[PDB]
RNA sequence: CGAUGUCGGCUCAUCACAUCCUGGGGCUGAAGUAGGUCCCAAGGGUAUGGCUGUUCGCCAUUUAAAGUGGUACGCGAGCUGGGUUUAGAACGUCGUGAGACAGUUCGGUCCCUAUCUGCCGUGGGCGCUGGAGAACUGAGGGGGGCUGCUCCUAGUACGAGAGGACCGGAGUGGACGCAUCACUGGUGUUCGGGUUGUCAUGCCAAUGGCACUGCCCGGUAGCUAAAUGCGGAAGAGAUAAGUGCUGAAAGCAUCUAAGCACGAAACUUGCCCCGAGAUGAGUUCUCCCUGACCCUUUAAGGGUCCUGAAGGAACGUUGAAGACGACGACGUUGAUAGGCCGGGUGUGUAAGCGCAGCGAUGCGUUGAGCUAACCGGUACUAAUGAACCGUGAGGCUUAACCU
RNA sequence: AAUUCCUUGUCGGGUAAGUUCCGACCUGCACGAAUGGCGUAAUGAUGGCCAGGCUGUCUCCACCCGAGACUCAGUGAAAU
RNA sequence: ACACAGGUGGUCAGGUAGAGAAUACCAAGGCGCUUGAGAGAACUCGGGUGAAGGAACUAGGCAAAAUGGUGCCGUAACUUC
RNA sequence: AGGACCGAACCGACUAAUGUUGAAAAAUUAGCGGAUGACUUGUGGCUGGGGGUGAAAGGCCAAUCAAACCGGGAGAUAGCU
């Protein structure tokens, strides 16, 4: 269950490539309230679609 | 397997998830908008939704109901009174599921549940 | 879905009565010995009554010569020909399957008035 | 050639001898042809057909370009038969569903239910060990994949746990119980494989 | 639905009352055997001064099964016990000359006429 | 020997031909049937139990047959651990004795999270010489192949009889495999009901909690097998052993050296499935991009301004698709999901009231109430107007049409 | 026979079938009389066998509930 | 060795059923076990149910399943009574 | 009355499964035996290494026992690696 050599850096490298993350490819920003926010969440402020619903 | 069935387990045994079930539906009643995660919420909808359905024909019989769905005569007489009425005119559909980010010690994918008439 | 609801409305039968679970039935059915279709009188308490539509059954159990004889008809099917109630039971039950662990005199049931 | 039916659901069909059949109701509407290939055009004799009808903002300008000069109205896919000599199709037909007015058995080649990450036992029908009788962490494990060092290597097709399922199969010769040339519907006997609105291809049969 | 080391009983007056069967025939991993099919049986109680003994080996049709079989429209005819109608060895005749209980007509063939002449009902 | 775990069982197997069946034959001290023996052939198939630790065996009973071998007497980083081969103990025998016995009973820890190769599945990258979306052809690979019985031919051929054919045709079974839920059923801790103990909702009533779902009883969808559909083929090619036709070296003869015909479940096909990463990267169809300059080393070169198409990707509602990716449906121009309405099914006459009895309980309202996943509908909520990757006519040499 | 190699001795019961079990035969390789012989009711987390009840132990597995496994976020080993 | 499902002697011993300090639910009291969110594949662990058959499994009924209580009737071979 | 009976405390450790680099250098779970006695346990004392103690297994004597542990002879010796 256990590793017969060492492996290389090469090998470690190659593993983990696909390990790495992609990024949020582009925040909307709301029209009426001007601020970033992911796509179908709501702001910071409250905001979401123009109107403010919460506290 | 998972082929045409309804219902999350949430990692929960089932008298567990029932009883957190109607202990999250009191909150919402009460508190008029809650915050939870995502499937949680997405889970009470077809549970909060229910009780204003069969509160919006008001008897004795249909209040022993939901004095047996929610256990509690806080919800039970707020629901017969203010949320029987308010949803009177509203073919279903009560509540509004608004996602707002992520939980800071366990990304949770957070989400806002109100009620539609809630301003 | 509608199309299956029509190709089953469309041969499904007309003259069900009304049968509940526990009156006892007698059902004439088409049995063919040799090349002659005639009928077969099976009579017994109904046990099992299941609705689909055309795939309807009902579940006949008799005594017959001591070794009981269940036989679940398909309602909808021209092998049966004539369903007719005896006498109207009544159990508070919906599938009889409590009478198959008694025999005689502890498998009788209360008369519907 | 063949039809593109859509598999509605499974009933009985009974007959006046009392027998109760099980019945598959293979929805077909008019296959639309879209495209007729021969050899000096394009390689072998085969017809292309369509069936339904997609919305108009989710096909796409490819697609729609492609039944638009095809001359048929936007359908749902794509299907191609081979054409058996004797067969002159037009590019404006609409293949009915009266094609099989006449044959008695049908081969149906449809995707089957995927049922996920199966097992041997539920994939490959192997057996188990037993369920007492000391077993320790092997109630239903494959158990030995090869042999001591001559081979050294699994041969390869052996028999393992993967995907069951979600793949083209294909029953041979069920037979055409009735057409219904008013509902369109294609009333076979059977099993035919895939679940309720699964796309099944229904050719006349080989063996 | 009856396999080896089943516990069928008698349904005629040959003589056994309890026999087990050993071995059903017809193929190889034969597993079940219906009603109409021809098995193999040992007979482990006799009535006392009866045609079969205690300890032999003879075949037997099955008549009744637990399990019902099913008709060409689905209605299946269940019972409450699995049965058996003794046979001989070499000739495969019914030894016995009356059958108790009721009867099947799945066995209906050239081959159980005798039978399914003398059982009481058919069913 | 700074270690490769040693008999047998289970679970998986795979190969060989010196074949056990099925296929084809030649001879027979082969009438038929059943055979005997020999030649070709490995595609499939090849038993359940009793006793022992067993392999082996004997036995009971089937089967078409219950193959012979390898593969570390296959297989313990897969599984018992009965036997063998630890420490206890005893019997026979040996030894004065410690002890010993391929003699014997009784008892006795079987560890490991898989790096690499291998294998089963499934994805990302880039390639395929503009890009994108679809269908394909199929180089190549895999799967599958088994067979009993009954009847017709026909009690005919044969035989004195009993018995009993070859060849061919039909049905019904076994085993194996694929598919499906319409039937029979199982499950169905999310639906309905009964019921015990106890706690709580102030109390009666009605309900909820907890006791493996408290214990039962039914059961929808789904998954399923014991349930029901289907399969194995037919045919074609080239053949093996064998059979031949014509025919000479060898005036005859001769199945062969010239030529040709027949011949098997074996091989190539036919049936199913994968399949252009098939770098030999294929074929056809469709759609989209038709702008400016600036530079030096002029090149299939670099940089700037405008442009951002086809489409994809992301996000969201999700799915009879699913480990995560992936594949499919849908995003207001909308039925994708939840809700709601009508239905269906399930359970089996709710609550409250009235009557009847002392009372438990019954009766009327009542086939009522409740009804998850199913069916057909309805925008009531949730699927945002965007922003993002992708570009701006696609090299050279030859040849054919054009003028 | 916890002693018995030949030996699965032979005969009988039990089972369709019983190298084990029980009852006898004595041909005791190599039992045997306080390192006791042979009996024996009770007792045994003991040894061998049979039968009734029971059941997924099995023919043959099927579904369902939970804890892991799998995915995201935090911390983060090991023998080799 | 650890903020470790282990070990450790005395005293107090409520309610409802129960014979009981067992057992089930509770009061006073004290806690939710110092990683969570999903998804609902294989496979493993703890469990529930099962057609028809019932030891055919196997070294061996190992494991599971069943039997379970209070009062009465009744009870054999053998026996050291 | 009893080294009587069934059974919780308490003492154990018979079977199975889980763990076995675990939660634990012998445990948890479900069953199991004794449970007024040759019982069990608190606290203090005693027996010292060829010695103790032993309802006897070469068992136990600080996670070690066919002769403990710590220091010393001591850099024992080693025809062996
Ligand atoms: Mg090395
Ligand atoms: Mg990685
Ligand atoms: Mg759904
Ligand atoms: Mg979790
Ligand atoms: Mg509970
Ligand atoms: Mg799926
Ligand atoms: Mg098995
Ligand atoms: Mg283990
Ligand atoms: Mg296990
Ligand atoms: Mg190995
Ligand atoms: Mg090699
Ligand atoms: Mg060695
Ligand atoms: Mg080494
Ligand atoms: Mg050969
Ligand atoms: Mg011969
Ligand atoms: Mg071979
Ligand atoms: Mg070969
Ligand atoms: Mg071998
Ligand atoms: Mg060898
Ligand atoms: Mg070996
Ligand atoms: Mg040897
Ligand atoms: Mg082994
Ligand atoms: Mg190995
Ligand atoms: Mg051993
Ligand atoms: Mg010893
Ligand atoms: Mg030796
Ligand atoms: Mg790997
Ligand atoms: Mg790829
Ligand atoms: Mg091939
Ligand atoms: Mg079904
Ligand atoms: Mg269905
Ligand atoms: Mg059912
Ligand atoms: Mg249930
Ligand atoms: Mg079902
Ligand atoms: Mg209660
Ligand atoms: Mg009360
Ligand atoms: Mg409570
Ligand atoms: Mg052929
Ligand atoms: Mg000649
Ligand atoms: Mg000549
Ligand atoms: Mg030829
Ligand atoms: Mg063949
Ligand atoms: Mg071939
Ligand atoms: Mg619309
Ligand atoms: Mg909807
Ligand atoms: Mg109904
Ligand atoms: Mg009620
Ligand atoms: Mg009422
Ligand atoms: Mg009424
Ligand atoms: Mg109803
Ligand atoms: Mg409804
Ligand atoms: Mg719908
Ligand atoms: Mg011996
Ligand atoms: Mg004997
Ligand atoms: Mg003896
Ligand atoms: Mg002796
Ligand atoms: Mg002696
Ligand atoms: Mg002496
Ligand atoms: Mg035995
Ligand atoms: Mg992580
Ligand atoms: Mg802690
Ligand atoms: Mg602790
Ligand atoms: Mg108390
Ligand atoms: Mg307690
Ligand atoms: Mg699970
Ligand atoms: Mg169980
Ligand atoms: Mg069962
Ligand atoms: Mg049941
Ligand atoms: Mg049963
Ligand atoms: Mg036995
Ligand atoms: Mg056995
Ligand atoms: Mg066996
Ligand atoms: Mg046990
Ligand atoms: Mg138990
Ligand atoms: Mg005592
Ligand atoms: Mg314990
Ligand atoms: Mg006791
Ligand atoms: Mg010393
Ligand atoms: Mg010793
Ligand atoms: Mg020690
Ligand atoms: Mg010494
Ligand atoms: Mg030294
Ligand atoms: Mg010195």
């Amino acid at each position: 269950a256990v590793q017969q050599n060492k492996p290389t850096r090469s090998k470690r490298g190659m593993r983990r490539s696909h390990d790495a993350l992609t990024a949020v490819t582009s925040l909307s920003v709301d029209k009426t309230s001007g601020e970033k926010h992911l796509r179908h969440h709501i702001t910071a402020d409250g905001y979401y679609r123009g109107r403010k619903v919460i506290a | 397997m998972r082929h045409r069935k309804s219902g999350r387990q949430l990692n929960r045994n089932s008298s567990h998830r029932q009883a957190m079930f109607r202990n999250m539906a009191g909150s919402l009643v009460r508190h008029e908008i809650i915050k939870t995660t995502l499937p949680k919420a997405k889970e009470l909808r077809r549970v909060v939704e229910p009780l204003i359905t069969l509160a919006k024909t008001d008897s004795v019989a249909n209040r022993r109901l939901a004095f047996a769905r929610t256990r509690d005569n806080e919800i039970v007489a707020k629901l017969f009174n203010e949320l029987g009425p308010r949803f009177a005119s509203r073919a279903g559909g009560y509540t509004r599921i608004l996602k707002c980010g992520f939980r800071a010690g366990d990304n949770a994918p957070m989400a806002y549940i109100e009620l539609v008439d809630r301003s | 879905s509608n199309i299956i609801k029509q190709l089953e409305q469309e041969q499904m039968k007309q003259d069900v009565p009304s049968f509940r679970p526990g009156d006892t039935v007698e059902v004439k059915v088409w049995v063919v010995e040799g090349s002659k279709k005639r009928l077969q009188a099976f009579e017994g308490v109904v046990i099992a009554i299941r609705n689909r539509g055309l795939h309807s059954a009902f579940t006949v159990r008799k005594i017959s010569n001591g070794e009981g004889v269940e036989r679940v008809f398909q309602t909808h099917s021209p092998v049966v020909d004539s369903i007719s109630v005896k006498r109207r039971g009544a159990v508070r039950k919906a599938k009889l399957y409590y009478l198959r662990e008694r025999t005689g005199k502890a498998a009788r049931i209360k008369e519907r008035l | 050639i063949g039809l593109v039916g859509k598999k509605v659901g499974m009933t009985r069909i009974f007959t006046e001898d009392g027998v109760s059949i099980p019945v598959t109701v293979i929805e077909v509407e008019a296959n639309r042809v879209t495209q007729v290939k021969d050899l000096a055009n394009d390689g072998y004799r085969a017809i292309q057909v369509t069936t339904g009808a997609k919305k108009a903002n989710r096909v796409t300008k490819p697609e729609a370009g492609h039944f638009a000069k095809a001359g048929v109205e936007a359908g749902r896919g794509l299907w191609e038969f081979r054409l058996a000599e004797g067969e002159e199709f037009t590019v404006g037909q609409s293949i009915s569903v009266e094609l099989f007015a006449d044959v008695k058995k049908v081969d149906v080649t449809g995707t089957s239910k995927g049922k996920g990450f199966a097992g041997t036992v539920k994939r490959w029908n192997f057996r188990t060990q037993d369920a007492t009788h000391g077993n320790s962490l092997s109630h239903r494990v494959p158990g030995s994949i090869g042999q001591n060092q001559t081979p050294g290597k699994v041969f390869k097709g052996k028999k393992m746990a993967g995907q069951m399922g979600n793949e083209r199969v294909t029953v041979q010769s069920l037979d055409v119980v009735r057409v219904d040339a008013e509902r369109n519907l294609l009333l076979v006997k059977g099993a035919v494989p895939g679940a309720t609105g699964s796309d099944l291809i229904v050719k006349p049969a080989v063996k | 639905m009856i396999q080896e080391q089943t516990m069928l009983n008698v349904a005629d007056n040959s003589g056994a009352r309890r026999v087990m069967c050993i071995k059903v025939l017809g193929g190889s991993h034969r597993r079940y055997a219906g009603v109409g099919d021809i098995i193999k049986i040992t007979i482990k109680e006799a009535i006392p001064r009866g045609k079969v003994k205690k300890g032999d080996v003879l075949k037997a049709v099955v008549v009744r099964t637990k399990k019902g079989v099913r008709r060409p429209d689905g209605s299946v005819i269940r019972f409450d016990g699995n049965a058996c109608v003794l046979l001989n060895n070499n000739s495969e005749q019914p030894i016995g000359t009356r059958i108790f209980g009721p009867v099947t007509r799945e066995l209906r063939s050239e081959k159980f006429m005798k039978i399914i002449s003398l059982a009481p009902e058919v069913l």
